[PDB]
Parts: structure tokens; C-alpha cells; sequence
């Protein structure tokens, strides 16, 4: 039930995505 | 566009300062860690290094004011990398008109092997779409990654 | 040909993981 996106959260989730791409490849 | 104004400078200044609560003016792996920790997640330090170091020109880990604004705007371990972004746009596109359409995003992704719906892309366009025409130009691309 | 990976490849890695946050966060 999101009313409005907060600018800080968009950056933080986009930084979480950076962590995700590395994690997925290097999973050994 | 035939005149610059300090609005851009002030915007970028604040967007950096948000993450750099410390004051010293570096976004290190500890800085990244503390932010996630406060909220309620505990990262793996190895990954925190990599995710920065792909882009970082120095490859030092301590990302100062200019090195952060590089990572935001310029991007990649090259010098004047606004051109490298303009080139990245032309790979993704099948035209290159200072924009990136939703269809062009679906194509270049699915080409590898990923049958996923377009609406998931569109959510993270109209999270911060300035122009409002179902594309992503230079300014919109940076500003969406640098949301303040 | 190719050996080391340029910006384009890193950007494909990010954009996939970026779409992943939308799934994780906002898919009921
Ligand atoms: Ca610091
Ligand atoms: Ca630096
Ligand atoms: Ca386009
Ligand atoms: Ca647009």
C-alpha cells in the first residue's frame, strides 16, 4: 500500500541491485 | 540548452551529503555497511567491495565527492565517460536518439535469455520519469539513479 | 574479439538485478 515513492529509498534499492548482480554470478 | 545554472551543483552536493553523514567526504565499504545495518540487514563485505570497484577509476574503495559523482553521472573506470554512457545507450537502443525505450530494454535483456514482463521495467522508469514519454534520456537516467 | 568485459556488460548485469528488486519488493 505505497502512497508515494521516497527519493532515498529508490537509490538504496538501486544500490541493493548492485549487490545482487555480483552475488548471483559469484555463488561458489 | 544554451545556459548553465548552479541548481545542478546544489542538487548533486546534497545527494552526496545524504550518504556521507560522517562529514569527512568518502563513501567507503564501512559507510555502505552501516546504512544497511541501521535499517535491518547485514551485508557480506566481499560483495560491498566488488559492486563499487567495477566502476571506481582508482579501484581504491574510498569514493570521494568527485569519484561518487563519477559513479552517478560519468560511470565506468574511464575519464570523460559521458561518451561511454552515450555509447551504452546506442548498444541498448536500435537507433540511439538521446533516449532508451521500454521495448528496446526488453529486447537487449531477453536476447541473453530472460522471458520477463515489461511492466516490471516500467515500474522502475516511472519511479522517476521527468520527461513522461515512455523513454529514458541522459538527464532522466542519471537523476533516477541520483534521486534527490 | 573479446576477453575483458566493458561498461555494456556491467550495465546488463545491473539492469537485470534492478528488475529483480521490483520482483522481490513489489510482486504479491
Ligand atoms: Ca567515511
Ligand atoms: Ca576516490
Ligand atoms: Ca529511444
Ligand atoms: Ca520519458
Amino acid at each position: 500500500g505505497s502512497h508515494k515513492k521516497t527519493d532515498s529509498e529508490v537509490q538504496l534499492e538501486m544500490i541493493t541491485a548492485w549487490k545482487k548482480f555480483v552475488e548471483e554470478k559469484k555463488k561458489k | 540548452a544554451d545556459q548553465l545554472t548552479e541548481e545542478q551543483i546544489a542538487e548533486f552536493k546534497e545527494a552526496f551529503s545524504l550518504f556521507d553523514k560522517d562529514g569527512d567526504g568518502t563513501i567507503t565499504t564501512k559507510e555502505l555497511g552501516t546504512v544497511m545495518r541501521s535499517l535491518g540487514q547485514n551485508p557480506t563485505e566481499a560483495e560491498l567491495q566488488d559492486m563499487i570497484n567495477e566502476v571506481d577509476a582508482d579501484g581504491n574503495g574510498t569514493i570521494d565527492f568527485p569519484e561518487f559523482l563519477t559513479m552517478m553521472a560519468r560511470k565506468m573506470k574511464d575519464t570523460d565517460s559521458e561518451e561511454e554512457i552515450r555509447e551504452a545507450f546506442r548498444v541498448f537502443d536500435k537507433d540511439g536518439n538521446g533516449y532508451i525505450s521500454a521495448a528496446e530494454l526488453r529486447h537487449v535483456m531477453t536476447n541473453l535469455g530472460e522471458k520477463l514482463t515489461d511492466e516490471e521495467v516500467d515500474e522502475m522508469i516511472r519511479e522517476a520519469d521527468i520527461d513522461g514519454d515512455g523513454q529514458v534520456n541522459y538527464e532522466e537516467f542519471v537523476q533516477m539513479m541520483t534521486a534527490k
